[PDB]
């Protein structure tokens, strides 16, 4: 026969998040995922790890059973996860910034993230809620806290774009996640407004949406399909950019990962759904082109690290 | 003294000041003392702007002297004076950092002098998003402390950023102007030299937010020149120093404003002696926007409330319907005549009909002006006001041009709802949708029964004939630039719809005119514009540009297009289609069917199967799924034979676009009544038996060549 030479004339642009050693590279690939045969794959994807600035009550109990002693203090739980589980980066994920709970002034919270970003070596991205307003604000602050770090600020959609890209890439040197809604369209304007502002495609990494398995999960999968094809078979400038799509986010709150055997019986266990949920759901955005995951569930970092280097190596 | 040699002998004597000053750091500290400035890591910005050298010591700083030397060439031409210009700034920063290098600490409160990079940083990111919409320079003196504190407080209020050089800053203390970095008044100092504090903010916005490495002089002076929104206001008497330093700001793009006799230069150097009027005429030359937060009205407005419902007897005023006459109309006028902010009421007010719920003429003329607003977003502008009335509690619109009419309901009134609110409601969100195409909006209410019949006539009527002459009357030849949709590739990704004036979006919501204001107000958005350059084939609509720019939205899928034939590379349906026309080779034509009709085509395939084969962005030669409205238009498959190859519509169809179809047909100068000859599905639907109708009927497609 003959071998698929499939050459491709786009090559994804990298990104720098963290400083020091422990500063990781994200993108580079010129073939599709895990595609060793066809060319060089830039770099590794990433597995990082989900912590809250405040004590989770909604997480299940097995994940509770873990963080016992280190949950109620953010600076204890990072130091806790880097030095148990060395997660390549680790996320905080601003929970008490959300109007729709227990809403806190955006100072308070920026305080938190100055002391998680001082107390640990791995490359932080502090992820906002889901309030465009108050993201704005709330970037605003916790970039200027946390200063001379290269946090990653996540969920700058286009509504706040402006005050937190401003904020954050031009103003403070940090990295900007641009997010949008399942579209390459929309992916595509996202990253042409950041581009006018000023901030080319290496302070800004993309974040094109994410879903867990069953729940509109083809929708992420062929945006994530379509922007890799795009980014370097159609050699489109605006599209190569690294992708992080959060799992643990979305993959953990399904009916399927948090319903205990008391309610659901016949499901088995509850540990065993939500490490699976977690592991279906990131290995198959990994084969579609995300160059990092955000994972819960320590064990589920393990077997997606070893499905990660089973492919590459 | 010509403005030429008022800039030089300004940069001169500001050179003069620097020698001396640089002479005495020299005596009192040696060449070998440290040269600062409090908290910044580019050195001497404006230096390092221009040259990219950090100066350290006295010994370059005595040094940097040649760099104002070499800016000065008396030369009467502009590059010169705006290198003079640049000469003072230089000579200004080498003062300000020899006053640091002389005393510890040169400036004493409320004056700031240098201002240090946190700082910037901190005002970076409200300058970025709009939140601080300006930065005034005010240096000088006022006639008065009042006037002062005026300016300041309608510039602070305004939320610009306000800087203070000169007696000024005591003026504005005599007037009690809160002067701080959070109140957006900050007094740099009493010298003319403090104005280089605010110079090098704007430099070092391009040394941190552009980007811009140091020495890329050019790169920086564009930089301040686009994204800077600074400009100067010049009080009192104007020495030739305060001149030159002007022409600095003019080198970085900042136009300077001065209530002095002046050697005027447009958009550049303006003299403006009304002090009322000098904030407004500097926001105007700096293209500087103020946007209005809340809509001043006392009735709720949201998106929400529209689609009410008011009780029969509940409401108060029915203005327009068949009972009385009501219209709208979007203007685009000259500048002169619109007046921005201006709501009138010609008539009784809704106060005056105390009685039982009546009704009373409505005339509703909105006058628009803009840099770039034309007569083609008129309509698009006038669309939207549906809506805006709609939002309002109480109040609910429905209908357009002259068949309008809107009723208020009790529960606005008694909150104090006027007919003033409803140009408060207007105007305030024209300018926020229509932020880049509409600089200034009067709108008149008239409710004057003589005078609402009379406006019409002059400029509703009048302006009703072009909208539907322009529409009409537009072909694919009379235009340049066609436009592309991408709109359905969440679902076909392959699909591109090119928009022509003779062939409109697939879904029928979607027109040339429609994309060309869609392009105007969001420049990113789904309608792009597409050159009709380079011309492969004149029949079949084969363009160089348009097949290069298919390849690019499909993302490579389509690469070959053609726009007036349905056999050689047809163009992409994704599925928003009403009618899909397919061909028929058995009647040398092709047969029509809309999405409505659920019976047999005489192709033996329904709307759905054809459907699943025409759509989803693949190119499939025989078969095309286009609008209504493309029926009847001149380029219907010109490359085909022509509109003639239509054999077979249903009744339903055949129906609504029979006169617009017969029209058509005449011009292939057949006899008027083409839609007699087109088969339906009442006389038959099976292949063999519309074949014997065409024969009968002498039906021109079967006469023409054969088209497969
Ligand atoms: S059919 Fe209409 S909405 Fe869809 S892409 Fe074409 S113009 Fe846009
Ligand atoms: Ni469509
Ligand atoms: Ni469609």
């Amino acid at each position: 026969f003959k071998k698929p030479t499939q050459k491709f004339s786009g090559k994804i642009g990298e990104v720098e998040i963290g400083t020091g050693e422990k500063a990781l590279k994200l993108g580079g690939e010129s073939v599709l995922p895990f595609y060793t045969f066809d060319g060089d794959t830039g770099n590794t994807p990433k597995v990082g790890m989900e912590i809250l600035d405040v004590y989770p009550e909604d997480w299940i109990d097995p994940l509770k059973d873990i963080y016992k002693d280190v949950a109620k203090d953010p600076v204890k739980w990072a130091q806790f996860v880097e030095e148990k589980y060395s997660p390549d980066f680790i996320c905080l994920r601003l929970i008490s910034a959300d109007p729709n709970g227990t809403d806190a002034a955006p100072e308070d919270c920026a305080k938190t993230a100055k002391a998680v970003v001082e107390a640990i070596k791995t490359p932080l991205v502090v992820a906002g809620t889901g309030n465009h307003e108050k993201d704005a604000k709330l970037f605003e602050k916790v970039a200027q806290e946390t200063e001379g770090h290269n946090i990653l600020l996540m969920s700058a959609v286009e509504d706040n774009y402006k005050s937190v890209g401003a904020a954050g890439v031009m103003a403070y040197n940090d990295k900007v996640v641009a997010e949008s809604s399942v579209d390459i369209n929309l992916a595509k304007q996202i990253n042409i407004l950041m581009n006018q502002l000023g901030i080319d495609n290496t302070k800004f990494v993309d974040n094109v949406g994410c879903a867990a398995g069953g729940y509109g999960y083809e929708y992420v999968i062929s945006t994530l399909d379509r922007v890799k094809l795009a980014a370097l078979g159609q050699d489109d400038k605006t599209l190569q950019v690294p992708i992080i799509s959060p799992v643990s986010f979305e993959a953990c709150k399904v009916k399927e990962a948090m319903d205990s055997e008391e309610d659901s019986p016949q499901w088995g266990s509850q540990e065993d759904r939500t490490v699976s949920m977690e592991v279906a759901t990131a290995s198959g955005v990994l084969a579609s082109g995300t160059d990092a995951v955000i994972l819960r569930h320590p064990k589920s970092v393990e077997v997606i690290r070893n499905f990660i280097k089973e492919l590459l190596g | 003294m010509n403005l030429f040699q008022t800039v030089f002998t300004g940069s001169k004597q500001a050179l003069a000041a620097a020698e001396g000053i640089v002479k005495q750091a020299v005596d009192e500290k040696g060449r070998d003392y440290k040269v600062a400035f409090p908290d910044t890591a580019y050195s001497l910005p404006v230096i390092f702007a221009a040259t990219g050298k950090k100066i350290t010591n006295v010994g370059e700083l005595e040094g940097a002297l040649d760099i104002v030397r070499s800016l000065i060439v008396e030369e009467e031409m502009l590059d010169k004076l705006l290198n003079s210009g640049l000469a003072t700034a230089v000579a200004a920063e080498i003062i300000e950092a020899a006053k640091y290098v002389l005393s510890d600490a040169p400036y004493a409160e409320p004056c700031v002098g240098f201002i240090s990079d946190p700082i910037i940083r901190s005002l970076g990111v409200p300058l970025v998003t709009g939140d601080i919409p300006g930065v005034a320079v005010i240096l000088g003196e006022c006639p008065d402390s009042e006037t002062a504190a005026k300016i300041i407080k309608d510039y602070q209020s305004k939320g610009l950023l306000t800087c203070l050089v000169g007696k000024v800053i005591d003026q504005a203390i005599e007037g009690k102007v809160k002067m701080g970095l959070d109140l957006r008044v900050i007094p740099l100092g009493y010298d003319v030299t403090s104005v280089i504090h605010v110079v090098t903010i704007a430099i070092r916005a391009a040394l941190i937010f552009g980007g811009i490495k140091g020495g890329q002089l050019n790169d920086i002076l564009k930089y301040t020149a686009e994204r800077v929104p600074a400009f100067v206001n010049a009080f009192g008497p104007l020495s030739e120093l305060v001149v030159s330093a002007g022409a600095g700001a003019i080198a970085l793009g900042f136009p300077v404003l001065t209530d002095q006799v002046v050697p005027e230069v447009p958009t550049l150097l303006l003299t403006q002696k009304d002090y009322d009027k000098m904030v407004k005429t500097s926001l105007e030359a700096r293209n500087i926007k103020i946007k209005i937060t809340e809509i001043p009205i006392p009735v709720s407005f949201a998106a929400a409330f529209e689609g009410e419902r008011i009780r029969k007897n509940d409401m108060l005023a029915e203005f327009g319907g068949n009972k009385t006459k009501a219209w709208e109309l979007v203007m685009c006028a000259d500048q002169g005549e619109v007046e921005d902010h201006k709501i009138e009421v010609i008539g009784p007010d809704i106060d005056t009909i105390d009685k039982a719920p009546g009704r009373m003429p409505l005339g509703m003329l909105i006058k628009v002006s803009g840099t770039n607003m034309q007569k083609d977003f008129e309509p698009v502008l006038e669309r939207r006001l549906h809506y805006f009335l709609n939002y309002i509690e109480g109040v609910m619109h429905v209908g357009q041009r002259n068949l309008t009419w809107v009723r208020i309901g009790k529960e606005a009134f008694e909150k104090g709802f006027r007919l003033k609110h409803f140009g408060e409601v207007i105007y305030a969100k024209m300018l926020d949708e229509f932020g880049s195409v509409v600089d200034k909006c009067e709108v008149t209410i008239i409710t004057d029964p003589g005078k609402a019949e009379e406006l019409e006539g002059k400029y509703a009527v009048p302006r009703y004939k072009e909208r539907d002459a322009r529409l009409e009357s537009l072909v694919d030849e009379k235009v340049d630039t066609f436009y592309s949709c991408n709109l359905c590739q969440s679902f076909a990704p392959a699909h591109v719809c090119i928009v022509t004036p003779e062939r409109l979006g697939l879904c029928g919501a979607v027109s040339w005119l429609d994309a060309k204001a869609t392009l105007e107000l969001n420049p990113t958005g789904p309608c792009q514009a597409v050159p009709k350059e380079g011309v492969v084939d004149e029949n079949l609509g084969i363009w160089e540009k348009v097949n290069e720019t298919v390849s690019k939205i499909s993302q490579g899928a389509v690469t070959s297009v053609t726009l007036y034939s349905i056999l050689q590379d047809p163009m992409t349906s994704c599925g928003c289609f009403e009618c899909i026309t397919g061909i028929m080779p058995e009647a040398n034509g092709v047969v029509m069917v809309n999405r409505e009709f659920g019976a047999t085509t005489p192709l033996g395939m329904t709307f759905g199967e054809l459907a699943s084969m025409t759509g989803g962005g693949v190119q499939t030669p025989g078969f095309m799924g286009h609008g209504r409205q493309f029926i009847a238009s001149k380029k219907f498959m010109k490359g085909e034979g022509g509109l003639g190859r239509i054999v077979w519509m249903p009744k339903e169809l055949k129906d609504f676009v029979a006169e617009k179809l017969n029209k058509t047909a005449k011009e292939l100068y057949n006899i008027d009544n083409f839609a007699d000859m087109i088969c339906d599905e009442t006389i038959a639907t099976e292949s063999e038996e519309v074949v014997k109708f065409l024969e009968e009927k002498g039906h021109p497609a079967l006469k023409m060549d054969p088209i497969m």
